[PDB]
Protein backbone atom coordinates (compact mmCIF):
# COMPACT_ATOMS: atom_id res chain seq x y z
CA UNK A 1 0.00 0.00 0.00
CA UNK A 2 0.95 3.64 -0.52
CA UNK A 3 -0.58 6.68 1.10
CA UNK A 4 0.15 10.20 -0.07
CA UNK A 5 0.99 12.86 2.54
CA UNK A 6 -1.40 15.53 3.71
CA UNK A 7 0.40 18.86 4.03
CA UNK A 8 -0.25 21.91 6.19
CA UNK A 9 1.94 25.01 6.24
CA UNK A 10 1.35 27.51 9.03
CA UNK A 11 2.94 29.57 11.80
CA UNK A 12 3.21 28.74 15.51
CA UNK A 13 1.70 32.11 16.44
CA UNK A 14 -0.52 34.42 14.40
CA UNK A 15 1.80 36.22 11.96
CA UNK A 16 2.86 39.80 12.64
CA UNK A 17 5.22 41.39 10.14
CA UNK A 18 8.55 42.12 11.83
CA UNK A 19 7.93 39.69 14.69
CA UNK A 20 9.89 36.47 15.23
CA UNK A 21 7.76 33.35 14.89
CA UNK A 22 8.04 29.74 13.69
CA UNK A 23 7.17 28.43 10.25
CA UNK A 24 5.77 24.90 10.37
CA UNK A 25 5.16 22.26 7.75
CA UNK A 26 3.20 19.33 9.14
CA UNK A 27 3.10 16.25 6.92
CA UNK A 28 0.89 13.34 7.87
CA UNK A 29 -1.10 10.35 6.73
CA UNK A 30 1.72 8.99 4.58
CA UNK A 31 3.26 5.59 3.95
CA UNK A 32 5.99 4.53 3.43
CA UNK A 33 7.98 6.78 5.82
CA UNK A 34 10.63 8.06 3.42
CA UNK A 35 9.77 11.62 2.51
CA UNK A 36 11.50 14.80 1.45
CA UNK A 37 10.38 18.10 2.95
CA UNK A 38 11.85 21.58 2.36
CA UNK A 39 10.75 24.98 3.62
CA UNK A 40 11.11 27.69 0.95
CA UNK A 41 11.65 31.44 1.19
CA UNK A 42 10.77 33.25 -2.03
CA UNK A 43 11.23 29.99 -3.94
CA UNK A 44 14.57 29.07 -2.38
CA UNK A 45 15.35 26.27 0.10
CA UNK A 46 15.76 27.43 3.70
CA UNK A 47 18.94 25.98 5.19
CA UNK A 48 18.41 25.46 8.90
CA UNK A 49 15.21 23.42 9.21
CA UNK A 50 14.61 21.02 12.10
CA UNK A 51 12.12 18.16 12.33
CA UNK A 52 10.38 15.97 14.88
CA UNK A 53 11.15 12.27 15.34
CA UNK A 54 9.09 9.91 13.15
CA UNK A 55 5.88 8.75 14.81
CA UNK A 56 2.60 7.34 13.57
CA UNK A 57 -1.15 7.48 14.01
CA UNK A 58 -3.64 4.78 14.93
CA UNK A 59 -3.98 3.78 11.25
CA UNK A 60 -0.20 3.31 11.12
CA UNK A 61 0.31 6.30 8.83
CA UNK A 62 3.29 8.53 9.60
CA UNK A 63 3.56 12.18 10.60
CA UNK A 64 6.40 14.68 10.91
CA UNK A 65 6.72 18.37 11.81
CA UNK A 66 9.35 20.40 9.95
CA UNK A 67 9.99 23.85 11.38
CA UNK A 68 12.23 26.89 11.37
CA UNK A 69 12.40 30.23 13.11
CA UNK A 70 11.32 33.05 10.81
CA UNK A 71 10.39 36.70 10.86
CA UNK A 72 7.54 37.23 8.37
CA UNK A 73 7.28 40.40 6.26
CA UNK A 74 4.71 41.78 3.83
CA UNK A 75 6.62 40.79 0.69
CA UNK A 76 8.29 37.47 1.53
CA UNK A 77 6.58 34.31 0.27
CA UNK A 78 7.00 31.05 2.18
CA UNK A 79 6.11 27.53 1.15
CA UNK A 80 6.64 23.87 1.90
CA UNK A 81 7.82 21.50 -0.81
CA UNK A 82 7.14 17.80 -0.35
CA UNK A 83 8.27 14.79 -2.34
CA UNK A 84 7.12 11.22 -1.77
CA UNK A 85 6.89 7.99 -3.79
CA UNK A 86 3.17 8.67 -4.27
CA UNK A 87 3.97 11.94 -6.05
CA UNK A 88 4.91 12.14 -9.73
CA UNK A 89 6.52 15.49 -8.90
CA UNK A 90 7.20 17.53 -5.73
CA UNK A 91 4.09 19.17 -4.31
CA UNK A 92 4.40 22.81 -3.25
CA UNK A 93 2.03 24.33 -0.71
CA UNK A 94 2.19 28.07 -0.16
CA UNK A 95 1.94 29.60 3.30
CA UNK A 96 -1.34 31.47 3.63
CA UNK A 97 -1.30 33.28 6.96
CA UNK A 98 -5.08 32.80 7.19
CA UNK A 99 -4.88 29.00 7.16
CA UNK B 1 9.33 2.74 31.50
CA UNK B 2 9.80 0.29 28.61
CA UNK B 3 8.72 -3.33 28.58
CA UNK B 4 11.67 -5.68 28.97
CA UNK B 5 11.45 -9.08 27.29
CA UNK B 6 14.26 -11.28 26.00
CA UNK B 7 14.74 -12.53 22.45
CA UNK B 8 11.19 -11.76 21.32
CA UNK B 9 11.13 -12.67 17.63
CA UNK B 10 8.37 -12.85 15.04
CA UNK C 1 -9.04 12.67 34.13
CA UNK C 2 -7.76 9.62 32.27
CA UNK C 3 -4.21 9.28 30.96
CA UNK C 4 -2.12 7.13 28.64
CA UNK C 5 1.46 6.04 28.09
CA UNK C 6 2.59 4.79 24.70
CA UNK C 7 5.77 3.64 23.09
CA UNK C 8 6.07 3.72 19.31
CA UNK C 9 8.74 1.95 17.25
CA UNK C 10 9.52 2.03 13.52
CA UNK C 11 12.15 0.03 11.66
CA UNK C 12 12.73 0.64 7.98
CA UNK C 13 15.06 -1.50 5.91
CA UNK C 14 17.24 0.13 3.25
CA UNK C 15 19.07 -2.54 1.23
CA UNK C 16 22.46 -1.32 0.06
CA UNK C 17 22.41 1.58 2.53
CA UNK C 18 23.36 -0.15 5.76
CA UNK C 19 21.21 -1.66 8.51
CA UNK C 20 17.58 -0.68 8.97
CA UNK C 21 16.84 2.66 10.57
CA UNK C 22 15.16 2.38 13.96
CA UNK C 23 13.29 5.24 15.63
CA UNK C 24 11.31 4.92 18.85
CA UNK C 25 9.48 7.59 20.84
CA UNK C 26 7.58 7.55 24.13
CA UNK C 27 4.57 9.68 25.06
CA UNK C 28 2.49 10.39 28.11
CA UNK C 29 -0.83 11.62 26.76
CA UNK C 30 0.11 14.04 23.96
CA UNK C 31 3.52 14.88 25.40
CA UNK C 32 6.72 13.39 23.94
CA UNK C 33 9.11 12.42 26.73
CA UNK C 34 11.80 10.08 25.31
CA UNK C 35 13.36 9.28 21.97
CA UNK C 36 15.96 6.99 20.39
CA UNK C 37 17.22 7.16 16.80
CA UNK C 38 19.64 4.52 15.47
CA UNK C 39 21.22 7.06 13.10
CA UNK C 40 22.31 9.48 15.86
CA UNK C 41 26.10 9.67 16.15
CA UNK C 42 26.13 7.96 19.57
CA UNK C 43 22.60 6.59 19.88
CA UNK C 44 21.13 6.73 23.39
CA UNK C 45 17.65 7.16 24.82
CA UNK C 46 17.25 10.93 25.28
CA UNK C 47 14.87 12.98 27.42
CA UNK C 48 12.36 15.25 25.65
CA UNK C 49 10.41 16.53 28.68
CA UNK C 50 11.73 18.32 31.78
CA UNK C 51 10.08 15.94 34.24
CA UNK C 52 11.90 12.85 32.97
CA UNK C 53 15.32 14.49 33.25
CA UNK C 54 15.49 13.69 36.97
CA UNK C 55 15.58 9.93 36.30
CA UNK C 56 19.08 8.65 37.04
CA UNK C 57 21.87 7.03 34.98
CA UNK C 58 20.54 3.53 35.76
CA UNK C 59 17.23 4.52 34.16
CA UNK C 60 18.84 5.96 31.02
CA UNK C 61 21.24 3.04 30.55
CA UNK C 62 18.43 0.48 30.87
CA UNK C 63 16.09 2.34 28.51
CA UNK C 64 18.95 2.68 26.02
CA UNK C 65 19.70 -1.03 26.28
CA UNK C 66 16.04 -1.86 25.64
CA UNK C 67 15.82 0.37 22.58
CA UNK C 68 18.99 -1.09 21.10
CA UNK C 69 17.65 -4.59 21.75
CA UNK C 70 14.41 -3.73 19.98
CA UNK C 71 16.36 -2.42 16.99
CA UNK C 72 18.18 -5.75 16.83
CA UNK C 73 15.05 -7.88 17.13
CA UNK C 74 13.39 -5.80 14.41
CA UNK C 75 16.37 -6.35 12.08
CA UNK C 76 15.99 -10.10 12.63
CA UNK C 77 12.24 -9.88 12.16
CA UNK C 78 12.53 -7.98 8.86
CA UNK C 79 14.63 -10.87 7.51
CA UNK C 80 12.12 -13.38 8.85
CA UNK C 81 9.15 -11.62 7.27
CA UNK C 82 10.83 -11.62 3.85
CA UNK C 83 10.60 -15.41 4.14
CA UNK C 84 7.01 -15.45 5.45
CA UNK C 85 5.84 -13.33 2.51
CA UNK C 86 8.18 -14.84 -0.11
CA UNK C 87 9.71 -11.42 -0.78
CA UNK C 88 13.08 -10.51 -2.31
CA UNK C 89 15.88 -8.84 -0.36
CA UNK C 90 15.86 -5.90 -2.78
CA UNK C 91 13.07 -3.69 -1.43
CA UNK C 92 12.56 -1.50 1.64
CA UNK C 93 10.09 -2.80 4.25
CA UNK C 94 8.68 -1.39 7.45
CA UNK C 95 7.88 -2.81 10.89
CA UNK C 96 5.85 -0.76 13.36
CA UNK C 97 4.95 -1.51 16.95
CA UNK C 98 2.97 0.37 19.57
CA UNK C 99 2.28 -0.68 23.16
CA UNK C 100 1.12 0.98 26.35
CA UNK C 101 -1.66 1.53 28.85
CA UNK C 102 -4.57 3.80 29.66
CA UNK C 103 -5.49 4.61 33.24
CA UNK C 104 -8.50 6.28 34.79
CA UNK C 105 -8.63 9.32 37.14
CA UNK C 106 -8.02 6.94 40.05
CA UNK C 107 -4.97 5.46 38.30
CA UNK C 108 -6.48 2.02 37.62
CA UNK C 109 -5.74 0.21 34.34
CA UNK C 110 -8.51 0.89 31.82
CA UNK C 111 -6.94 -0.92 28.90
CA UNK C 112 -3.61 -2.27 27.64
CA UNK C 113 -2.29 -2.35 24.06
CA UNK C 114 0.37 -4.09 22.01
CA UNK C 115 0.07 -4.12 18.24
CA UNK C 116 2.32 -4.60 15.21
CA UNK C 117 2.12 -3.75 11.50
CA UNK C 118 4.21 -4.81 8.53
CA UNK C 119 4.41 -2.48 5.54
CA UNK C 120 1.69 -0.32 7.02
CA UNK C 121 -0.82 -3.16 7.45
CA UNK C 122 -1.99 -4.86 10.64
CA UNK C 123 0.15 -7.91 11.34
CA UNK C 124 -0.59 -9.13 14.89
CA UNK C 125 -2.25 -7.54 17.91
CA UNK C 126 -2.80 -8.43 21.56
CA UNK C 127 -6.51 -8.54 22.28
CA UNK C 128 -8.11 -6.40 24.98
CA UNK C 129 -8.20 -9.46 27.24
CA UNK C 130 -4.39 -9.27 27.35
CA UNK C 131 -4.41 -13.04 26.94
CA UNK C 132 -5.08 -13.87 23.28
CA UNK C 133 -3.91 -12.69 19.83
CA UNK C 134 -5.45 -11.54 16.56
CA UNK C 135 -3.34 -12.42 13.52
CA UNK C 136 -4.12 -10.68 10.23
CA UNK C 137 -2.94 -13.42 7.87
CA UNK C 138 -1.26 -16.83 7.65
CA UNK C 139 2.18 -15.30 8.14
CA UNK C 140 1.13 -13.57 11.35
CA UNK C 141 -0.37 -16.91 12.45
CA UNK C 142 3.16 -18.27 12.47
CA UNK C 143 4.22 -15.51 14.87
CA UNK C 144 1.09 -16.18 16.94
CA UNK C 145 2.00 -19.85 17.35
CA UNK C 146 5.55 -18.87 18.38
CA UNK C 147 4.29 -16.26 20.82
CA UNK C 148 1.75 -18.67 22.34
CA UNK C 149 4.54 -21.22 22.81
CA UNK C 150 6.73 -18.61 24.53
CA UNK C 151 3.97 -17.33 26.83
CA UNK C 152 4.41 -13.78 25.55
CA UNK C 153 0.90 -12.64 26.42
CA UNK C 154 1.34 -13.59 30.07
CA UNK C 155 4.53 -11.52 30.39
CA UNK C 156 2.96 -8.66 28.45
CA UNK C 157 -0.10 -8.65 30.69
CA UNK C 158 2.17 -8.53 33.75
CA UNK C 159 3.92 -5.44 32.37
CA UNK C 160 0.70 -3.71 31.30
CA UNK C 161 -1.02 -4.25 34.64
CA UNK C 162 2.15 -3.54 36.61
CA UNK C 163 5.09 -1.36 35.60
CA UNK C 164 3.16 0.35 32.80
CA UNK C 165 0.55 1.73 35.16
CA UNK C 166 2.91 2.32 38.07
CA UNK C 167 5.43 4.27 36.02
CA UNK C 168 2.67 6.20 34.24
CA UNK C 169 1.44 7.25 37.68
CA UNK C 170 4.99 8.23 38.63
CA UNK C 171 5.42 10.36 35.50
CA UNK C 172 2.05 12.04 36.01
CA UNK C 173 3.07 13.11 39.52
CA UNK C 174 6.56 14.25 38.56
CA UNK C 175 5.28 16.13 35.56
CA UNK C 176 2.03 17.30 37.15
CA UNK C 177 2.69 20.95 36.25
CA UNK C 178 2.16 20.18 32.56
CA UNK C 179 0.73 16.67 32.32
CA UNK C 180 -2.19 17.53 34.61
CA UNK C 181 -2.90 20.95 33.12
CA UNK C 182 -5.32 21.42 30.24
CA UNK C 183 -4.87 24.59 28.17
CA UNK C 184 -8.19 25.60 26.62
CA UNK C 185 -8.38 26.76 23.02
CA UNK C 186 -8.26 30.42 22.09
CA UNK C 187 -11.16 30.73 19.64
CA UNK C 188 -12.09 33.20 16.89
CA UNK C 189 -14.23 33.28 13.72
CA UNK C 190 -12.85 34.85 10.56
CA UNK C 191 -14.64 35.81 7.34
CA UNK C 192 -13.09 35.36 3.88
CA UNK C 193 -15.00 36.65 0.84
CA UNK C 194 -14.86 34.29 -2.16
CA UNK C 195 -17.24 36.07 -4.53
CA UNK C 196 -20.23 38.42 -4.56
CA UNK C 197 -22.43 35.51 -3.56
CA UNK C 198 -20.52 33.62 -0.86
CA UNK C 199 -17.77 33.70 1.76
CA UNK C 200 -15.78 31.34 3.96
CA UNK C 201 -16.43 31.30 7.70
CA UNK C 202 -13.41 29.80 9.47
CA UNK C 203 -13.67 28.77 13.13
CA UNK C 204 -10.25 28.66 14.84
CA UNK C 205 -8.99 26.86 17.93
CA UNK C 206 -5.44 27.79 18.96
CA UNK C 207 -2.95 26.99 21.73
CA UNK C 208 -4.81 24.06 23.27
CA UNK C 209 -3.62 20.92 25.10
CA UNK C 210 -4.30 18.06 24.98
CA UNK C 211 -5.04 17.56 21.30
CA UNK C 212 -8.54 16.08 21.60
CA UNK C 213 -11.06 18.69 20.48
CA UNK C 214 -14.38 18.98 18.65
CA UNK C 215 -15.14 21.85 16.24
CA UNK C 216 -18.52 21.84 14.50
CA UNK C 217 -20.50 24.27 12.33
CA UNK C 218 -24.28 24.48 12.57
CA UNK C 219 -26.74 26.07 10.13
CA UNK C 220 -30.09 26.86 11.74
CA UNK C 221 -29.06 24.37 14.42
CA UNK C 222 -28.33 21.51 12.02
CA UNK C 223 -24.79 20.15 11.96
CA UNK C 224 -23.07 21.01 8.68
CA UNK C 225 -21.17 17.72 8.78
CA UNK C 226 -21.09 17.13 5.02
CA UNK C 227 -20.19 20.74 4.16
CA UNK C 228 -17.52 21.47 6.76
CA UNK C 229 -13.83 21.54 5.90
CA UNK C 230 -12.10 20.26 9.02
CA UNK C 231 -8.28 20.27 8.95
CA UNK C 232 -6.35 17.69 10.95
CA UNK C 233 -5.33 18.81 14.41
CA UNK C 234 -1.76 20.04 14.07
CA UNK C 235 1.14 20.72 16.45
CA UNK C 236 2.14 24.34 17.04
CA UNK C 237 5.61 23.18 18.12
CA UNK C 238 5.40 24.44 21.72
CA UNK C 239 3.37 21.62 23.33
CA UNK C 240 0.04 22.96 22.08
CA UNK C 241 -2.17 22.19 19.12
CA UNK C 242 -4.23 24.03 16.51
CA UNK C 243 -7.32 23.28 14.45
CA UNK C 244 -9.91 25.00 12.26
CA UNK C 245 -13.28 24.24 10.69
CA UNK C 246 -14.66 26.11 7.69
CA UNK C 247 -17.99 26.50 5.91
CA UNK C 248 -18.88 28.28 2.68
CA UNK C 249 -21.88 30.49 3.38
CA UNK C 250 -24.17 32.59 1.16
CA UNK C 251 -23.47 36.29 1.81
CA UNK C 252 -26.14 37.63 4.15
CA UNK C 253 -26.75 34.30 5.88
CA UNK C 254 -23.72 34.50 8.22
CA UNK C 255 -25.94 34.66 11.30
CA UNK C 256 -27.68 31.34 10.61
CA UNK C 257 -24.28 29.72 11.27
CA UNK C 258 -22.84 28.81 14.69
CA UNK C 259 -19.47 27.28 15.59
CA UNK C 260 -19.39 24.92 18.56
CA UNK C 261 -16.23 24.04 20.48
CA UNK C 262 -15.74 21.20 22.96
CA UNK C 263 -12.44 20.73 24.79
CA UNK C 264 -11.64 19.24 28.20
CA UNK C 265 -10.14 22.61 29.14
CA UNK C 266 -13.54 24.30 28.72
CA UNK C 267 -16.04 24.11 31.62
CA UNK C 268 -18.83 24.50 29.06
CA UNK C 269 -18.87 23.93 25.29
CA UNK C 270 -18.48 27.24 23.45
CA UNK C 271 -20.77 28.81 20.89
CA UNK C 272 -19.16 31.26 18.47
CA UNK C 273 -20.47 33.43 15.67
CA UNK C 274 -18.85 35.74 13.20
CA UNK C 275 -19.10 39.17 14.84
CA UNK C 276 -17.71 41.75 12.37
Amino acid sequence: IQRTPKIQVYSRHPAENGKSNFLNCYVSGFHPSDIEVDLLKNGERIEKVEHSDLSFSKDWSFYLLYYTEFTPTEKDEYACRVNHVTLSQPKIVKWDRDM
Amino acid sequence: KRWIILGLNK
Amino acid sequence: GSHSMRYFHTSVSRPGRGEPRFITVGYVDDTLFVRFDSDAASPREEPRAPWIEQEGPEYWDRETQICKAKAQTDREDLRTLLRYYNQSEAGSHTLQNMYGCDVGPDGRLLRGYHQDAYDGKDYIALNEDLSSWTAADTAAQITQRKWEAARVAEQLRAYLEGECVEWLRRYLENGKETLQRADPPKTHVTHHPISDHEATLRCWALGFYPAEITLTWQRDGEDQTQDTELVETRPAGDRTFQKWAAVVVPSGEEQRYTCHVQHEGLPKPLTLRWEP
